[PDB]
This record gives structure tokens, C-alpha cells and sequence, in this order.
């Protein structure tokens, strides 16, 4: 799980 | 809902929508070793970017496309989007690069990591152009929203994809239409705003080059062990690779 | 100066004359297509194309008008994007292939023959499909490489002197003419003042591609100087040393 | 000057 894919959805 | 935006509207969410200026990490009693000064640009870009996300996520429309074409265009313009701030910043500071405030570095500091001064010499003429060009701010947003929706938009067959991908091309279109009108409002003749149209967007021509040129020198310094990188940016080089 | 003052119509009839040759591979179905055979064929075609890019480059209008190290200069940084942008252009009517030379039209299933290589077709071929999106027009490409020629080493052009200070201004004259020229031709053609500037919006992000395009392949072709894959003219390799 | 592209260019 990407990091980028994480903060784009908080 | 994004598309229906006037051209005013659209450049007043890109002015609002504007990050914050962030401060280096750097330590004066330290010196500017390779591995520090590396440490401190890499540090600062890692902080830059969870700010860069909240940004796209203002960008007209940019949220309307799956989270697999967001990651995509991010993956494929972070660091031109990095490297056209430090330009606009950069732009009261003849011969220097203004990375924050606390971190002003002319080329022979930028000397202190090995193939990094040709990296400099590049950001400074680009400084040079952008003076020599009069850029404005509702320029300067309008061209780094450009390059979020366009740096990878052609690597993108399902029905679903085409869908995402003509939201961007129409949205590219409005930021076109945006930068005419602000010129036109600014008193340019006809022919003045299709001239100034062309030098605007051929920047991103010179930006892409130095986003290339800085991640050939990202993954040469990793692959020398010179700085470790966060998990995000060890992704976000690794999406280059 | 004579080609400062040229007309839309006179600048978009003189690179249409100065298009180059298409020239054929050594593509021979009999060999065995190996990541070796492969790239021995795409920088032969590239070392023999290059000789004509500088016959078509002393055709642009003013190019000759700049020093020899100006022209040196700027050939120097748009080689590899003036090749791309022909091969994409060449490529348009087949798609899902790259025309490198009508006898050598590659798929992206071939391209994974070269190592790294299948990267740089899926690029290609999707800048091919953006030029049938935009049913891009041959004045179109012709006023972009002229652009690429004149842009792509143009902030790096010193201006140390009051004479190169001169030719550098000279230069971002003549790219304000060929933008004059796509929009007369635009305009020509019928389309909206909304429509031209809409469409020199794309015309010229296309640019932002080809550089990216270029940049890969050359650390691509550097990766294959190292590794010794293929024989280098002596061409290429002073045209890949002068991206160090 | 001794740069096989700048022997194209003038010949
Ligand atoms: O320019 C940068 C930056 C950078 C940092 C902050 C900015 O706002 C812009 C660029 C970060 O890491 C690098 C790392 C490199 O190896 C080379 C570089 O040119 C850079
Ligand atoms: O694309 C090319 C071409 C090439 C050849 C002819 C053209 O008209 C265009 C590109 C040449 O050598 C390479 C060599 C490489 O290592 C990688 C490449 O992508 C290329
Ligand atoms: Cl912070
Ligand atoms: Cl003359
Ligand atoms: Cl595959
Ligand atoms: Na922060
Ligand atoms: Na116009
Ligand atoms: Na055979």
C-alpha cells in the first residue's frame, strides 16, 4: 500500500 | 461541477489553493556535507509533498478521478511541481535558489553534492527566464496545475479510464481559457496573448527536463547509500524507475 | 533581418520544403531478433537520420543566421526529441505500432525483445494515439520540431556578449513567429479564437512529452553504451556525450 | 571545433 495512495484519502 | 467554473473562478481556487512556505531542517553549527545538504533538500521535499496532496486535492476536478489516476499524476509530476515553486520563489533572489527561506544556496554551495551544480545552473536560468518573462501568480498556478493534470496524462482501456482522461483534457482546455482571460484582463493584444501563451507553456518543456535530470541525480545519490529517503519517496523514485 | 520578416504562409511553406527523407532499416526477417539486433538496427536508422536533421535544421528559417557553436548548441539538445516526434508522427496511421522506417514497424510485444525498451514504446504509443485524438495536421508538426529545434537548448544559450545576447533575442523572435503560424494556420482552418488557443495549449504540452521521451531514451541509450550491447557511431556517441 | 557535428554544419 502506497504511501501517496494513503494520504490522498485522509 | 469543476467543468462549469468560470475562468475567474478557476484562478481564484488555484491563488487560495496555495501551499504553505516551509522551512529547512538545516543546523548552522553543522556543515554543508554532500550527505547533509542532500539530507536536508531530500527532508524538505518528503514535508513539501504531504502539502503538495492537500493542493491537488483543491485543483478543480482533481478529486473526481479514481484514486489510481490521482496517485498516477502525482507519481508523474511531483517533483517539476517542486522544482517550478523553488523557481517562483527563487525569482527575487538573482543568482540564488530560495529552497526556504532558511536555505538560499547559490551554485558554488550547490557544489558541496557531486553532479548537483549542473542541477543548479539549470533552476537559475529558469529563474533568470521567469524574470525576464514578468511571470505573475495566476500564471505560475495555472501552469503548476497544468503540469499535475498533463506530465502523465498520455500514459493512461477501459470505459471508466477514457472517462477520467477526457475530464482532464477538458480541464486542461478551462486552465487555457483561464490564462487568455487573465492575460486579456492584464490589457495584452490578441496576438500578445498567444505569443505569451506559447513562451508560458514551453517553461514546462525546461521544467520537465530538470525534473529528469533530478531524478537521474535521486536515484544516483541512492544508489550510493549518500541519504536515506522516506518510504514515500523511496515510491515516488521508484514510480521513475 | 529576411527571416525575421517572413509571413505566416512563407514560414509554414519553408518547413514544409525542408522535410527529410523517409529512410529504410536494415530489417531482415531471416535474423534472429535479439535485444542486440534490435537496437543495432534503431541507432543505425538514428546515426543516418541524423545527417539529414542537419540539412532540414539549416532550412529552419534564421537557424543559419546563428553561430556555428548556436547551431552545434541547439542540435546538441533536441536531437533525440526531433528524432521521437518523427517516429510519433510517422506512427499516427498504424495503430499500436511505432513506424520507425516503412520496413521496420515494431509493436510493443517486439519492444519487450530490448530491455527497458517496452517503457519507452508504451510512451511513444500513447503520444501516437494523442496525435489521432487531435487529428494533428502536417503544418501542426512541422511548426513543433521547428519549436523543439529552437527551444529545447535555449536557456542554457549563453549571452555573455552584447553579439550572443543578440542571438538569443533573435531566437525567442523567430519562436514567437512560429507560434504566429500554427495560430494563422488554426485560424485558417476555421476554428474558433477559443478553439485556437485551446488547441496551441495541446499542440505545445506535446512538447512536455517529447522532452520526457527524450530523456529516457538517451539514459537508455547511455545504459547501452556502458553494457556494451551495441556498436556506437562516432556520431552518437559525441551527440550522447554532449548530454554528459 | 574538431566535433563531427560541427564538420556537418559547414560542409
Ligand atoms: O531539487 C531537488 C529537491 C527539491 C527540494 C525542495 C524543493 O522545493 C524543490 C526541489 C529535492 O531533492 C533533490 C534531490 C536530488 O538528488 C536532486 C535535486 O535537484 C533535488
Ligand atoms: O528511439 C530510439 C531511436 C530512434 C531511431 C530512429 C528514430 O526515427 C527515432 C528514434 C534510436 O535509438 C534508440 C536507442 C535507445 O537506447 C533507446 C531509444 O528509444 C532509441
Ligand atoms: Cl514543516
Ligand atoms: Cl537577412
Ligand atoms: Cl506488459
Ligand atoms: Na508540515
Ligand atoms: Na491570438
Ligand atoms: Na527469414
Amino acid at each position: 500500500h502506497k504511501i501517496l495512495h494513503r494520504l490522498l484519502q485522509d | 461541477l469543476a467543468l462549469s467554473l468560470t475562468a475567474d473562478q478557476i484562478i481564484s481556487a488555484l491563488l487560495e489553493a496555495e501551499p504553505p512556505i516551509l522551512y529547512s531542517e538545516y543546523d548552522p553549527s553543522r556543515p554543508f556535507s554532500e550527505a547533509y545538504m542532500m539530507g536536508l533538500l531530500t527532508n524538505l521535499a518528503d514535508r513539501e509533498l504531504v502539502h503538495m496532496i492537500n493542493w491537488a486535492k483543491k485543483v478543480p476536478g482533481f478529486v473526481d478521478l479514481s484514486l489510481h489516476d490521482q496517485v498516477h499524476l502525482l507519481e508523474s509530476a511531483w517533483l517539476e511541481i517542486l522544482m517550478i515553486g523553488l523557481v517562483w520563489r527563487s525569482m527575487d533572489h538573482p543568482g540564488k535558489l530560495l529552497f526556504a527561506p532558511d536555505l538560499l544556496l547559490d551554485r558554488e554551495q550547490g557544489k558541496s553534492v557531486e553532479g548537483m551544480v549542473e542541477i543548479f545552473d539549470m533552476l537559475l536560468a529558469t529563474s533568470e527566464r521567469f524574470r525576464e518573462m514578468k511571470l505573475q501568480r495566476e500564471e505560475f498556478v495555472c501552469l503548476k496545475a497544468i503540469i499535475l493534470l498533463n506530465s502523465g496524462v498520455y500514459t493512461f482501456s477501459t470505459l471508466k479510464s477514457l472517462e477520467n482522461k477526457e475530464k482532464i483534457h477538458r480541464m486542461l482546455d478551462k486552465i487555457t481559457d483561464a490564462l487568455i482571460w487573465y492575460m486579456a484582463k492584464s490589457g495584452l493584444s490578441l496576438q500578445q496573448q498567444h505569443q505569451r501563451l506559447a513562451q508560458l507553456l514551453l517553461i514546462l518543456s525546461h521544467i520537465r527536463h530538470m525534473s529528469n535530470k533530478g531524478m537521474e541525480h535521486l536515484y544516483s545519490m541512492k544508489s550510493k547509500n549518500v541519504v536515506p529517503l522516506s518510504d514515500l519517496l523511496l515510491e515516488m523514485l521508484d514510480a521513475h524507475r
